[PDB]
């Protein structure tokens, strides 16, 4: 008894977990913090989720770090990143389910 | 005044006279300025003998270059100022093409 829309919006949800995957990371060795080669990849999650584009692609590298209660900001390490990816995909995963 | 429990001082302040307390300020005041995205106003004095409408440029002059300030103007006509992203694009812009 799923409406017409709620079809398409769980699918939506549950195939960026394939998408997230994709975001190549790749080592530029002047302090190591690497962002990643493209768009399309995390773009296709982006789309069907319906983000701030901007937000992402940006906030995925560059987060306000809550330092005791104050904020700072920071770019993470290739690996930092690489993982940290890997880790948002399998995060929606455990709460979609 | 104690030397010992973490082997230091502790009750009061530590060992710490105005120099310190006013240097632990000055750290984090600093180390916070970077923690942000500033916007600068550079401003120009026009004349030592404090009179309205009247403006020397001698006075202009050795004030710009010392400041750099054409340095300023010459970098941010060559330079790229906002390292953004691209999916921005396709989410926000499939409303007007």
């Amino acid at each position: 008894g799923f409406t017409s829309e709620e079809k398409n919006s769980m699918y939506k949800l549950t195939g960026a977990i394939m998408h997230f995957g994709n975001m190549k990371f790749k080592l530029k060795q002047r302090e190591e913090q690497a962002e990643p080669d493209g768009t399309e990849e995390a773009d296709k999650s982006a789309y069907l989720m319906g983000l701030n584009s901007a937000d992402l692609l940006k906030g995925l590298c560059h987060p306000r770090v809550k330092v005791g209660n104050e904020y700072v900001t920071k770019g993470q390490n290739v690996q930092q990143v690489i993982y940290a990816t890997g880790a948002l995909a399998k995060a929606v995963y455990e709460r979609m389910f | 005044p104690i030397e010992k429990g973490k082997g230091k001082a502790k009750k009061g302040s530590s060992f710490q006279t105005v120099s310190a307390l006013h240097r632990e300020n000055l750290n984090k005041l600093m180390t916070n300025l970077r923690s942000t995205h500033p916007h600068f106003v550079r401003c120009i004095i026009p004349n030592e003998t404090k009179s309205p409408g009247v403006m020397d440029n001698p006075l202009v002059m050795h004030q710009l270059r010392c400041n750099g300030v054409l340095e300023g103007i010459r970098i941010c006509r060559k330079g790229f100022p906002n390292r953004i992203l691209y999916g921005d694009f396709r989410q926000r812009y499939r409303i007007l093409n």
